[PDB]
């Protein structure tokens, strides 16, 4: 609706909020960011575990946790190639959502972006929604 | 054409590090680098050689024409090793300090 | 013979739990040794990585 407002006002010059909607959009976004972060965390250790795989045939020692990654290493690695674009797109969408939902009330919060970037580097979803509602 | 033979080797081969050499003198085999700095040898079973160091070159040829065996060479960014796989014995293990690219 | 068996069963449950904990510690120690050998190999090597 923010984009629609801006573009329709532009066309004109040429020629309400549900206080829970932000919560719904953030709950929609959360699985995607969780999946991207888990992608990164697993592909960080894929190659280190592969160095251990080549010895002693993996009969008794590897933890089951990383054993779940030793099989799907290929799919993890081929999705990590596309991950950064999705992560950047998600960060941009979140910052636009934040800026616009503060813009409707009549404010200009183009300055609090770096704190939001740091929060997303941390990504405490509850701290994220707290930063959304508070400032 | 049609592939006259096929096989699947469970080890990731480093791209530019592959050689074919008759390491038994008359029995050609495949030498190829792998992850963790190990060089594998396919005889026609796979046999590992612990270079224990990130390989950067690999070839195989006749280094002393007095005998009819291929010598497996293995280069590393600080070392160079000739290897008689048949009678496992270093032909020469030189330290370059300039690298093996 | 019945309030006496429950103490025996408690003792044996603790014994079984101990054996499980020890066979898990074995795997953890093997993992630690393998990663330590990998790191030692990276140490002995000249080239950075």
């Amino acid at each position: 609706i923010s984009i629609l407002k801006d573009v329709l006002s532009k066309e004109a010059t040429k020629r309400e909020i549900n206080e829970v909607s932000v919560k719904h959009t953030l709950k929609l976004i959360h699985p995607k960011l969780e999946y991207q972060l888990l992608l990164a965390k697993k592909v960080q250790l894929i190659d280190a575990l592969k160095e251990l795989q080549v010895h002693e045939g993996n009969t008794n020692f590897l933890i089951p946790e990383y054993r779940c990654i030793l099989e799907e290493a290929d799919h993890l690695q081929e999705e990590y190639k596309k991950q950064p674009a999705h992560l950047e797109r998600l960060y941009g969408m979140i910052t636009d959502l934040f800026i616009d939902k503060f813009k409707f009330k009549g404010t200009n919060v183009k300055t609090k972006v770096p704190l939001l970037l740091e929060i997303l580097d941390s990504y405490d979803q509850n701290a994220l929604i707290a930063f959304f509602d508070a400032a | 054409l049609q592939p006259v033979f096929t096989l699947k080797l469970r080890h990731k081969i480093s791209p530019r590090m592959v050689a074919v050499g008759r390491y038994d003198g008359t029995h050609p085999c495949l030498a190829a680098a792998t992850q963790a700095g190990k060089v594998f040898i396919h005889n026609p079973d796979v046999s590992l050689l612990n270079i224990n160091q990130t390989v950067s070159c690999l070839t195989a040829g006749v280094l002393n024409p007095e005998l009819g065996y291929d010598a497996l060479l293995v280069g590393t960014q600080t070392n160079l090793l000739a290897y008689d796989v048949y009678n496992n014995s270093d032909l020469f293990y030189r330290e370059v300090a300039d690298g093996a690219s | 013979l019945e309030e006496y068996f429950e103490l025996i069963d408690h003792h044996f449950e603790l014994r079984i739990n101990g054996e499980k904990l020890e066979e898990l510690l074995s795997e953890r120690a093997v993992q630690f040794r393998a990663i330590q050998r990998r790191l030692l190999t990276r140490f002995k090597d000249k080239t950075p990585a």
